[PDB]
Order: structure tokens, then C-alpha cells, then sequence
RNA sequence: GUUUGACCUCAAAUCAGGUAGGAGUACCCGCUGAACUUAAGCAUAUCAAUAAGCGGAGGAAAAGAAACCAACCGGGAUUGCCUUAGUAACGGCGAGUGAAGCGGCAAAAGCUCAAAUUUGAAAUCUGGUACCUUCGGUGCCCGAGUUGUAAUUUGGAGAGGG
RNA sequence: GUUCUUUGUAAAGUGCCUUCGAAGAGUCGAGUUGUUUGGGAAUGCAGCUCUAAGUGGGUGGUUCCAUCUAAAGCUAA
RNA sequence: CACGGACCAAGGAGUCUAACGUCUAUGCGAGUGUUUGGGUGUAAAACCCAUACGCGUAAUGAAAGUGAACGUAGGUUGGGG
RNA sequence: AUGGUGAAAACCAUCUAGUAGCUGGUUCCUGCCGAAGUUUCCCUCAGGAUAGCAG
């Protein structure tokens, strides 16, 4: 893997585009809830379920994150 | 151009834009028949990505399969049968109902001089591809017949029949070993 | 079809037997017995000139 | 069988073919100097030390120059457009050998062509010319 | 129960077939050139075996390029690497000593 | 403009050009799938990823240019043979079942898409028609085609220029 | 071998220097019901539920390292 | 007891193969085995052979190891010759 | 059992040369040697595991 796969500008754009102009899946939709009432914790739980495995759940976790952290303050 | 958007916006398909479509061509697709002609492909991208070329001689039946033998061999079997005369290339999936699954099977036609010609495309007039489907030669047929590489295809590699009837004949030569 | 219709031999057993047949064709008298008229040979073994 | 047994009955007659000589006496076909120098009651291995040629550039499984200096006999033994030389000529006469001049200019060099190329194809013009 | 009643047949089928090759091919080799490898395994790795292909590395520091390395009958491969010094040694040797025996016959 | 005109869709025809069925079936590719019989009665092991049935091909088919095998001073598409080997491994360890990498050989051949703009000019193709040197070429007209047909690229990189 | 025609600022190749440089999703995977095997790390497949990532992902070897790039296709012997 | 036999001709039943041994013969011998193959051939014969592999050649153990001369490879007693 | 044909419960064709704790039969001559009718546990009933007699 020389061709690991880079960054890539353009890419990175039209994930968090499209991230935001198709809205939220309804696990989603219960999950964003879910961080801001029930903590980090019990939404990692939920995600871990409705997904495959654990290491899925992190870095779909960490994403939620970042939406609601960008959205409210910029 | 636009297909990195359309490729990134078809993978969300539970999120508000997509989820609103398929409610609405369920519907549609439900008032028209069994198997019926689509004039284009609905996710165009995905036709491309298995071959298709907007051009003549390219033909996009989207057919109706029951839920619960695989459901996309099954689907192309439908359209091989119906349209005889084309020859079955690949299908993907487009849209599903709690009773039924869509696929928007991609056809050639062989006899279409636009076809016998350029070099691309010309392999599938050869007779050796009549009825693709029919033998499992197409995508998801070669999926379900375990045919790829690795540690884990090892007893259904190169024909699981073949392997078979190699393991158990008896094989002598003429000055024995 | 399947009985044993070819032999194995072991090379070397092979060889010897050849041998052993060559040996036999400088006798004369082993190959009087064996049937050709030798009598009138000039004689043996017969080693004829290149040019044959 | 059923259907030969017919073929043999029938006053059509069988389409007999006899191909079998030539399945082992095979003509040599791509290459004048070897259809002279080849011994067809000589076997392919056998011809190609015959000539000097290797027969096989890997180390073969089991056991075992007259014509290759005809072969280094026959060892030893593109023009410009009207257009384009009539445009070299415009050119030539307008500016000279400046070529810098020759790539900033418009009206002549329409086509936005390096130094390099001006240049080369200018060395080819002066040969067919002056 | 298969028995191998035609080896004797099979033999004189494939000694045609090279015939048939050599009078179509005719100046050329029958096969292409191959490189020289070192095997895998512990068992097996005093051994030194005939190589599916070259490399491009091993192309490239010869004298040619990979695409003319095909057309004068040269092996090549791509997904094989260069990871033993003496191998790509040997190689390299095995394609000069092959490029002084080569006569490219001209176009016209 | 309470006309009319673009498209899209659904039609139509004893129109023009085509094509699919059926037979054969040894081999191949799929789908479906018993029982007599073996270990003690029989749910697995076992007959058997069989026979019959069904669908589909060809002169072969299938497979195939790695999301591979390896643990080495690495191999390098696939297929077949020899061997690995009756080994690993599994099996009320029992009727027994039964590989694979390496190695020797047979034969060897690789490539095409989708992927970021031809944007200083859809550069492409079908069909009709008129001729010509007719498994086709050319002119003209028509349609397809920008919801993308050509050229350029497929990680071995590649492209833009110099 | 014998000729008739080859064109257009046409078509490539090679080395150096400079500026960029996108690779397949109802798929991978996850649980389960069956089928497949002699398969011990449910192997392979199908059905049903949920369903990803891009200094990524798949597979293996004792804390790293090696190895390929799926979800598209063609191809003689 | 019983089962078989009206008579005559012809047909008619321990075979072939694989796996594993027994003994004998032959070849060579710490080695041995050409015949998957390749070369060659008067052509399914015969004749040659590369690289490997099979089995044997040096043992004592259970995870980890070690390694056979105090020696006319022994001292005695017998023991074909 | 599979597949088929007939019909106010059947037959045909393959699997199937199915499987036998058995019945009947087993094909030339001569010479030479020549029994056993049973020991002990595996339990025996079945098949054997062994000793004995003949080489």
C-alpha cells in the first residue's frame, strides 16, 4: 500500500456535502439525541449493536461529534 | 464529474433525499408490470460501474422478485427468458419492499451491428455466452458458486463437480506406480 | 481395460540382457543352433567394410 | 451406434478425408533462408543445431555457421507537410533565426509551440532547403 | 477408473504440436526467455529454479524497455520483486549475455 | 395564445431489418436431489456436494491476470499430469473420510472498463439512400446521443507542459 | 518478391526537469435460520435484520511486520 | 429319508484390479527406482536422460534436548570350518 | 426410491449385477504326504481369540 489513499481534497468535500444534503438515517437520528441526553457512553453501546463491530462504532461516534459540535457554534 | 456525487449520495440510502425516492418508485414500480423496459437507469452510475453504455443496442429491464435460490440469479433467470434475443450482462439492486426486491438487470444485444462492431463489447455475440444467467457466469452467480481466491474456496474452486469426479475415480497408467 | 497390459523392467536388468544378446552373436555355433545357415560365412562376428 | 449405422447403409457416401501424413510433415513458413536450409527427415531439435539457432533458451528436461551468416546479411542493409513547410517559410523570412520573437508572435505562430519545436522542425526545413 | 492408455500417443501429440510451433515460429526459440529465482521455504531454498518473469527493475537496468522487452521474447513480470541482491545479479547477467545473442530481423 | 409549439410517456402497423424456441447430449456449466446398501436399531457419519429430473452452452466448456500463496539467500494468471500422501486434519478416532502450499513437468499471453472536461467547436455510432473495387468503402440525408458517444488513462501507474 | 500510393504543423516511443494526480456500497462486515464439507478459526453459499471506511481496506505471521487491492469485464494453449 | 437326473449337442462357474504382506528368482547394493515427462525412433515398440521425488542409509525422549571406542567396537565360555 | 404409462388399486423403465446369519452346482490325469473330531477365557449363542493334530 504506496497507494495507501491520500487525503484528497475534492473527496473530503463531497463526504461532508453529501454528509449534511441527505440529512440523518433514523439510528442516527435517535443517536445525535442520544449523545446529548444519555452521554458518550450509552451511545457507543447502541451503535455497537445496530452496527457490526466495535472499531465501526468509534469512528461513527467520533463523526457524530464533530456534526454537532460544528453545527451549533459555526 | 458527477458520478463521484452520485456514487457518495447512493451510499446513504436510509437518509431523508434517498429514503423519500424509494417510497415513491416502490409505488410506481409496482403499478407496471412483472418485468418491464426502463427507457434509462434510474442510478446511472452504477449501470456505468458494470458496463453499461448509453449507446444502441444497451437495454435496462427492471424486474420483480418475491422475498424468502438467490433473488438476483433469479432476476436475471426472469429477464433471460422474456428477452431471449439479448444477451444478460450484469444487475445490481435500485429499490425493495417488505414483499418484494427490484433489479435494474442490464441487457446487449448481440444481433445490433452497433455492437458487432466496436471491440469493447463484440466478445458477448460470441456463442459461448448465450445465457449467461443460466450458468451462473454472470456477477452474482459466480458469487454464490464460491468461485474466487483464497484458503477459504479451496473445495469449490475450479467446478466443485470437477474436484469431485478428479477425487473419486481411480487413475492408472500403463506401467503402474 | 484396466489389466496390466505394459511391463515395468528395471533399467539395469534391461541393459544386461542386451548385453547378454550381443555376447551370444559372436558364438557361431549358439547361433547355428538358433537357425541361420552360417555355414558359408567367412566369419564371426561379420564385420562388413563402411561402404555397405 | 444408431446413426453411423445408417452412413454405412446409405448411397450418399462418407465425406473421407486422409490427413494424416500431413499432421507429421509440416512445411517451414515464415522465414526464405530456412526453407532452403532444412532437413525435413531431420526432427525440429536436430534442424535448429543443424543451422546454429537455439532451439530452447531454458535448460531442457531429459538428455541429449553456414546459414546464421546469411541471416547477418540481411542485418546490414519521412518528410513535412505543404502546409507546414509553407508556414516554416513565412516564418524563416519574418524573423530569421529568433526564435524567442518566433513563440511571442501571434499572427504566424498560431499554435502556441515551445522554442524546441520551432527550432526542430525548422532544422528539417533547412535541409530540404536552404 | 480412468486408465492412461495414450502416453505413448499424447507424447507424439505434443512433439507435433512443438513441430507445428517451430515451423510457424519459425528463426525463434519456441519459448520465451525466463529468469532465474530462488524458491520458497526452508526445504527448498538451496534450490535455484527457473522464474516466471523478470521485473521492470531488472528490465530497466539491462538496457530495454518492458514493452520491447515482450517483443523480443523476453517473460515479464509485474508483481514479482526485487527484494535478493544476487538473484537481480544473476538476472541482469542472464539478459545481457541474451541481448549479445539476439538478431532482430529489420521491419522492412 | 379558449390557438399553437416543444418534449417525456403510452401506442400502433400483414411496414423495414433482425433474432429466440426444437433436435442432439459423451464431455462441460448451472439448478434440483432419493433409496437399497455401511457402523447393531438408524437423526448425523454413510450410499451422495451420486442416479433420475430441470435449465444452458461449445469444439471443448469452465477457469484466469491476485483484495493469491507464504514465513523463506521468497514465490508470482489459470488449467492438467507426477509428487507432496493415504501426510495434516476430521470421524460414538470406529465403516473411515481426505486436502493444500512448496518441488518436477505439460503449456504459456496478456489486457479492456468505471474512474478528474474534446469543451478552441460529439472528434462517435445506427439506418435509409445514391454509387463503388461489396464479409465492405464513400457522398448525401435521417436518427441515436450531452441523463455522454469518440480520442487520451487502468496502479506495471498515469496525465499536463518544457 | 512485384508494384500502385504514401501527409497531417499526423501518430507514438524513449531519458531528464517541472506541476498535478480521482481506482467500483444495500457491498464489505455483523447476528441468525438452512444448505455445503472429512474442513477443527461455521469453510462456502443463500435467506432475513442492521449495515461501513479513505495517510483506506482485505488476508496472515509473534507488540510490530509481511502480503495483496474486492464489491466490473475479456482471453487462446 | 429328501433334493437333482427323459435323452443328445453346444454354452456354462475362484476371474480381473487396487490396497497390504509371504516366500522364491533376477538386477544392483548404502543405496536403489528410465517409461510424470523431455530427446530420439525403421514409430503406441525399442533406445537415451535432466531436475526432483519415493523408500532405505544413525539412535535415545512427554513439552524443552543429547548422541553412541575403557575396546583386536570386549572379557570369558561354547561354537560350522 | 427416482421418473413415467394406464385406470369403475395397477404396470413399464432405471437406481440395481440392491442386499443372503443360505440353496443348488462348480470342468483334466498320475504320484507322494495326510489329519482333526478338540484344551482354556474372550462370555457362549454368531463370528472368532488360542492350543492340539498335518506341513
Amino acid at each position: 500500500s504506496y497507494k495507501k489513499g491520500a487525503a484528497s481534497n475534492r473527496t473530503k468535500f463531497v463526504r461532508s456535502l453529501v454528509r449534511e444534503i441527505a440529512g440523518l438515517s433514523p439510528y442516527e437520528r435517535r443517536l445525535i439525541d442520544l449523545i446529548r441526553n444519555s452521554g458518550e457512553k450509552r451511545a457507543r453501546k447502541v451503535a455497537k449493536k445496530r452496527l457490526g463491530s466495535f472499531t465501526r462504532a468509534k469512528a461513527k461516534v467520533e463523526e457524530m461529534n464533530n456534526i454537532i459540535a460544528a453545527s451549533r457554534r459555526h | 464529474g458527477a458520478y463521484k456525487y452520485l456514487e457518495e449520495l447512493q451510499r446513504k440510502k436510509q437518509s431523508d433525499v434517498l429514503r423519500f425516492l424509494q417510497r415513491v418508485r416502490v409505488w410506481e414500480y409496482r403499478q407496471k408490470n412483472v418485468i418491464h423496459r426502463a427507457a434509462r437507469p434510474t442510478r446511472p452510475d452504477k449501470a456505468r460501474r458494470l458496463g453499461y453504455k448509453a449507446k444502441q443496442g444497451f437495454v435496462i429491464y427492471r424486474v420483480r422478485v418475491r422475498r424468502g435460490r438467490s433473488l438476483r440469479a433469479t432476476a436475471e433467470e426472469r429477464v433471460g427468458r422474456r428477452a431471449a434475443n439479448l444477451r444478460v450482462l450484469n444487475s445490481y439492486w435500485v429499490n425493495q419492499d417488505s414483499t418484494y426486491k427490484y433489479f435494474e438487470v442490464i441487457l446487449v444485444d448481440p444481433q445490433h451491428k452497433a455492437i458487432r462492431r466496436d471491440a469493447r463489447y463484440n466478445w458477448i455475440c460470441d456463442p459461448v455466452h448465450k445465457h449467461r444467467e443460466a450458468r451462473g457466469l454472470t456477477a452474482t452467480g459466480k458469487k454464490s458458486r464460491g468461485i474466487n481466491k483464497g484458503h477459504k474456496f479451496n473445495n469449490t474452486k475450479a467446478g466443485r463437480r470437477k474436484t469431485w469426479k478428479r477425487q473419486n475415480t481411480l487413475s492408472l497408467w500403463r506401467y503402474r506406480k | 481395460t484396466w489389466r496390466k497390459w505394459n511391463v515395468k523392467v528395471n533399467h539395469n536388468e534391461k541393459r544386461y540382457a542386451t548385453a547378454s544378446a550381443i555376447a551370444a552373436t559372436a558364438v557361431a555355433s549358439l547361433v547355428l543352433a538358433r537357425g541361420h545357415r552360417v555355414e558359408k560365412i567367412p566369419e564371426i562376428p561379420l564385420v562388413v567394410s563402411t561402404d555397405l | 451406434s444408431v446413426r453411423k449405422r445408417k452412413m454405412n447403409r446409405s448411397s450418399v457416401g462418407k465425406a473421407t478425408r486422409r490427413n494424416k501424413d500431413k499432421q507429421r510433415k509440416i512445411n517451414i513458413q515464415s522465414n526464405p533462408i530456412i526453407a532452403a536450409n532444412w532437413d525435413y527427415s531431420l526432427t525440429m531439435a536436430q534442424n535448429y543445431k543443424k543451422l546454429g539457432l537455439r532451439a530452447k533458451l531454458q535448460t531442457p528436461a531429459g538428455g541429449k555457421e553456414t546459414e546464421v551468416v546469411k541471416k547477418l546479411e540481411e542485418l546490414a542493409s519521412r518528410s513535412q507537410s505543404e502546409r507546414e513547410e509553407e508556414w516554416l517559410e513565412k516564418l524563416y523570412k519574418k524573423h530569421g533565426d529568433d526564435y524567442k520573437k518566433m513563440f511571442f508572435d501571434k499572427k504566424l505562430n498560431i499554435y502556441q509551440q515551445s522554442e524546441g519545436d520551432l527550432k526542430r522542425r525548422l532544422l528539417r526545413w533547412k535541409k530540404r532547403n536552404g | 477408473v480412468k486408465v492412461h492408455f495414450d502416453q505413448a500417443g499424447k507424447k507424439v501429440s505434443r512433439r507435433n504440436a512443438r513441430a507445428t510451433r517451430a515451423a510457424k515460429i519459425a528463426p525463434r526459440p519456441l519459448d520465451l526467455l525466463r529468469p532465474v529465482v530462488r524458491a520458497p521455504t526452508v526445504k527448498y531454498n538451496r534450490k535455484v529454479r527457473a522464474g516466471r518473469g523478470f521485473t521492470l527493475a531488472e528490465v530497466k537496468a539491462a538496457g530495454l524497455t518492458a514493452a520491447y522487452a515482450r517483443t523480443i521474447g523476453i517473460a515479464v513480470d509485474h508483481r514479482r520483486q526485487n527484494r535478493n541482491q544476487e538473484i537481480f545479479d544473476a538476472n541482469v547477467q542472464r539478459l545481457k549475455e541474451y541481448q549479445s545473442k539476439i538478431i532482430v530481423f529489420p521491419r522492412n
